[PDB]
């Protein structure tokens, strides 16, 4: 059995939408066709089974209502649902202060299930190398 | 840094020609939907424009004749039949990572046929020499191709890093070049020698051109 | 539609701080990133880049202790500083807008800034004096800044015309040459005066040229 | 070998700095060679190599919060892990801030890990906010 | 196939941007197909898929603080996989927050992976605070 | 969010006899350990009060009779002999994910034999008509179980939907109930007809009975 | 003895806000979260949010997450509801109940009713329903606002056989009820009845004879 | 060179506090943790806890988190630490030590000793302690505080065979201890024997007379 | 928390012998490059000194004659050739977590041949026991090794709790120990008897010998 893995970087948009977006790009992994990048905006799993699956997002505010990034998960024949959620506060530096939040978690998946990151703020979403990232593996 | 390498550096061409030209990353630059290259073009005096967005979709606004291909390390413009504005320079720009990085430029010229300079040579004027300094000028002609070897003589002893070239834009009605080279010595330098030449090499000649003159 | 205008040309010693300026209008400020590029007298490159939205930034490591970037919201507008300025700073600068920070899909029309040692300083203008072919010229020598410009006999005479590009010299000067091509048959029945024009320090010479 | 992992959703406590866990909504639990004990610890049958994380959100207002994954091994005294330790937020009511800790370590037959915190009142329960895992490698 | 897995503990040192580690307390080290390497990186033997971690708690008093997680490939320039940020607590003498970093990534044979920060003065090394690791999947 | 359906709607039982109600769950909310299923009792105009938590556990002070089962999708309250106190609405409720839901209720009513309506129909007053309204009203009296039927005519055309219906609760000393149906018309529509009645069926008539009168 | 003691009952307009009160005693107050729950008529419950005492935090069903505010104030072991925006579908009995670790819902409040109605206050007009071996007899107590009316007959005298039904909700806004008696046919010219019917909100009192015919 | 003076000996009662500083000099002082140790009198060493000066941050031994509060001051490259609610148990000499990337302590401060007594400072009462070939002789120097006492023998002419034994502290809070001497015994009618005892926190110099 | 254990408690040498002595840890403190053990000096009112860092390296200025070995749980700490300057006691201590800790400690003494004490009472002098206070002094003077038992007798029963013993250092010029226990009583306990006497315990005698007087 192949190893299933995916990790993607994190693309900008001038979009309106909470969902952030990714992109398969700099020192990226996706180690087969068994997890896609799908509609820039989610990863998709073909095979049921444990996952770990993870997020960071570093972001630059100032400001208060919390910063809130979500991992959620949208199975076939389902409502979506959130998986794991972190907040921080912001940051009074200006002309803004940058904060991170890391989520991780195992969870059992469907075939064709698919996870993506939803953001309070997603303008306020730091973008340089490695600041902000989305995986998982398949255990 | 990944780095962009355009061919040719310059493409003659007319209009109602095909021209393609060529980017090839030091990486690859492509990933399973997408390959983060970009097509821009430039002319003098105005900043670039966009063309083409990742690899081959055209910028809204920009005419049919341009399309674009590749992927990988390799990357490719094309344009079906070229018109007159499009003689220009033209980038390829990645956006695989930080920093995005440009090539050289690929200069899109106006194919015409060979033409030999006419040359000239000008000593300084004594006006220029009761300052102290004297320059000589040589002038090459209404040429192409731009490529013309200038060498300085000074009573037949080559010249070496006391000359400097400037050349102008394709002229609007033939399409030709002309280039200044300019000899500088002091008036001391300038004083102690008799005969100045200029020794023009250029496809257009049958043989090298020169042009002198003796002080006096 | 999408617009961005630039603050215009700097002349300045080494040492010196600039800040350059970029208005957008047309589109919504703060839901596109922001990028400035530097294209040397001589190549493209990527400065850095800012996002309206919040005044985050990150830097090409080329960059990084020159340029300072920022925003005001309010008034639509980028800025540059560029710090601690020396002659290879020269260059044009361009700020552009950016989709999804991939390409860069408008484009400000450049700030040229110029650092030099160099006062301003008008040109003096030589004659490069003259087949059935003739050709002469006047040289315009040792001038600071650029531009200059060069007519002949007060822009009656523009066929065969040929204004080089100026070279900078060591010194720190600029100098260039203007020539004609004319019919060799008509030195004696036409007179030929170059007109050149250095606005920068107000300098004004008309030089005719002769056998 | 079967895959051996566990996930585990945060519960209030009216009752201690140990947080209570319980297997509901979206968990896992992969088998009976870990399992949830007490409501408070994840115990391991196997020893082995595993991958331990917790995620902890805390709603405070105004010294740090700190949050410990901590170990007890049968005949051995508790130990600590890992630590996070983040400064109250001023924001009214309360700020929420999250903490996540995770590593690889050896563990060994019927050894537990729990999560301790320095206020489990602060602790935010709502969905995703606060969880407890592990996977063996 | 044998398990590759490292878990090291945070040093303090007098030098640097890049972090120091140790192999004591409850660390890992599975075996030598990944080693500490000048007490600042994870050099591993194997290429393949890795999930690489670190977490870092700081102490400072308020430019943010920003840990980075670096490559060294053989054969190739230094760069950047993760990096994470907080801004500077208000709290005297200091205020603690902690950053968590982590992701799957490809290695090549005898790559390095290290750990740099903004002020390395400023790391909490405390029971637990700060450490770094990695697993091969 | 999970769905609770509990059955019967309604269970018929006297004192001194065994009651079990049942609660279905649109998934499952047992795990390892516990179910996350709690059960309530409710009379009217009072606050629900907690009886069994975690499916089984029979909360402080909360008698004896009561005891609750299940696991998964499927739980269970029994109350083993009734008392005249329990007659009362009772609600199961998850705790296994964000909202928390309830079921639609199960009424734990009072069982007694069969009872006929008594059936009485109201013409509107002339205080009333002359106001330009007219309130037909039904009465069905003392009536056992409370399912009843009541159709008006109007010169036997089926009328629908201009009437309203109100139930009073099982009286204290006969655990009977009682029904009105109002008719409204506006005076000028009242005018126009002549014969108005009110059908009623129910299990306790050996057929429909109607009652009647004539406008005059 | 923990108890939960909500505030009165709210009679409003649409468009309306109201904020109710939920004072906790008998145990430590921030030791336990507290939610909110809806029943509407004749109807089912509905979970709201909840708030924790300690903190402030919150979390809400999506269904009410723009309808209701909640806080505390922990030095009155008090937690308030804003409900915002109100409309008709707004009415409905509220409850705070007392949850122990977030599962069940062990101590309640009594309720706070809130009516939320355009309808402006309006006595009853009482209308006489006039009468085998039983008759029966009513008074029609018709068009008002707000809840409740009261019913007696001869003043009290008079309780057996009496049905007085709950009021309905007229498509009008206001509402309507039913008081009956049933009573010997031989009865109906000795007794007199009179029905005494009582609206407080009007301040209206009648006591209307119901005669044969 | 690297160097860590502390502040001056405390003397103190049950209950109080005191703030023990420590000076660096010759490194920079915020690149190395500053640790402190305990050591009780005739005990080995017990760490307390540690500060990082450049911004401090500190953890602790678990025994003395109630007891001990480290703080630094910068500027003045100085590192403090405040003992509270003392008890006799707290006595022991208190040293701060740097420590080389918190692994070995490569130089130390020369000690603060602090006791915590009921006791004042009192002058010792001083007897006699008075007669084969070799007589011992010697001066009994009883109920002093707080150490320490000095004791010579005739004006320091007499330091042959003079043995001053380590105080004891006594069940009463107060120090005492003998100093003796062995002289031959033919000496004892013709030479004079006096023990000079100093004192010196209380000031009291005492001569006795040692006599058959 | 990790527990070292030193042996011996006291090692006697002489300048130019080899002294090694043992520091075993409760758990292992040695991965895979580097031991967390370290060695320290310290003389009586002075500071330890580090000299031994990480199981075997030499501290900057530490002399040659220093070295130290070990790993997991057991160290050592050898002094090649001892000089005067050394004798003193030497501790190891751990870095291997929080809290870092100390060994008991050895103390290295200067080897000489057995002595016998000199034994000698005094009695409390009328100016002491008129003040309310009696104390019974018995000194071993000048003897070696440090190990003595000294028991007091009051009218042939064996005395306790009531006497206190300190020791010198080793003397400077001889090597020796000497040692005072001090018996102290109240005016009336002490008038309530009339022997007192101090039994000494030693190598050097051959048996024990006794000192006492009356009254
Ligand atoms: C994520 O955000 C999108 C809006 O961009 C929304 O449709 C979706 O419901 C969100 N999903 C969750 C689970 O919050
Ligand atoms: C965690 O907290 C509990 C008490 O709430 C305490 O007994 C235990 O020592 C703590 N454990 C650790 C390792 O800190
Ligand atoms: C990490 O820090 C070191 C110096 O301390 C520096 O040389 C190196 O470039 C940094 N690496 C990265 C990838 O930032």
């Amino acid at each position: 059995n192949p190893q299933i893995a995916a990790h993607v970087i994190s693309e900008a948009s001038s979009k309106t939408t909470s969902v952030l977006q990714w992109a398969e790009k700099g020192y990226y992994t996706m180690s087969n066709n068994l997890v896609t990048l799908e509609n820039g905006k989610q990863l998709t799993v073909k095979r049921q089974g444990l996952y770990y699956i993870y997020a960071q997002v570093t972001f630059c505010s100032n400001r208060q209502a919390p910063f809130i990034a979500s991992l959620c998960l949208k199975s076939p024949g389902r409502f979506e649902r959130i998986l794991l959620r972190a907040a921080n506060t912001h940051s009074s530096a200006k002309p803004c202060g940058q904060q991170s939040i890391h989520l991780g978690g195992v969870f059992e998946l469907q075939p064709g299930a698919s996870v993506f990151v939803n953001v309070t703020d997603p303008s306020q979403v730091s973008h340089g190398t490695g600041f902000t990232s989305f995986g998982l593996l398949k255990l | 840094d990944i780095v962009l390498t355009q061919s040719p550096a310059t493409l003659s061409v007319s209009p109602g020609e095909r021209a393609t030209i060529s980017c090839r990353a030091s990486q690859r630059v492509s990933s399973s939907t997408y390959s983060y290259m970009h097509w821009y073009q430039q002319k003098p005096g105005q900043p670039p424009k966009l063309l083409i967005k990742y690899a081959s979709n055209l910028e809204s606004g920009v005419p049919a004749r341009f399309s674009g291909s590749g992927s990988g390390t390799d990357f490719t413009l094309t344009i079906s039949s070229v018109e007159p504005e499009d003689f220009a320079t033209y980038y390829c720009q990645h956006s695989w990572e930080x920093p995005p990085t440009f090539g050289g430029g690929t200069k899109l010229e106006i194919k015409r046929t060979v033409a030999a300079p006419s040359v000239f040579i000008f000593p300084p004027s004594d006006e220029q020499l009761k300052s102290g300094t004297a320059s000589v000028v040589c002038l090459l002609n209404n040429f192409y191709p731009r490529e013309a070897k200038v060498q300085w003589k000074v009573d037949n002893a080559l010249q070496s890093g006391n000359s400097q070239e400037s050349v102008t834009e394709q002229d609007s009605k033939d399409s030709t070049y002309s280039l200044s080279s300019t000899l500088t010595l002091s008036k001391a330098d300038y004083e102690k020698h008799k005969v100045y030449a200029c020794e023009v090499t250029h496809q257009g000649l049958s043989s090298p051109v020169t042009k002198s003159f003796n002080r006096g | 539609q999408v617009q961005l205008v630039q603050s215009g040309a700097e002349v300045v010693k080494p040492g010196a701080s600039v800040k350059l300026s970029c208005k957008a209008s047309g589109y919504i400020f703060t839901s596109y990133y922001m990028y400035w590029v530097k294209q040397a007298p001589g190549g493209l490159e990527w400065i850095g880049e800012i996002n309206p939205s919040n005044g985050d930034t990150n830097f090409n490591e080329k960059f990084k202790s020159k340029a300072t970037l920022t925003v005001d919201k309010s008034a639509s507008t980028a800025y540059m500083e560029l710090s601690s300025l020396r002659s290879e700073d020269t260059a044009v600068y361009y700020c552009t807008r950016s989709d999804g920070r991939n390409d860069m899909d408008s484009w400000g029309q450049g700030t040229l800034v110029t650092v030099s040692s160099a006062s301003t300083k008008g040109p003096s203008v030589f004659p490069l004096a003259p087949g059935g072919t003739a050709a002469l010229g006047c040289l315009v020598k040792d001038y600071f800044p650029e531009p200059v410009t060069v007519s002949w006999n007060s822009g009656a005479l523009t066929s065969g015309v040929h204004t080089f590009p100026a070279v900078l010299q060591s010194s720190g000067l600029y100098s260039l040459s203007s020539v004609v091509t004319v019919p060799s048959s008509s030195l004696g029945t036409q007179t030929y005066i170059c007109n050149v024009n250095h606005k920068p320090s107000n300098t004004k010479v008309d030089k005719k040229v002769e056998p």
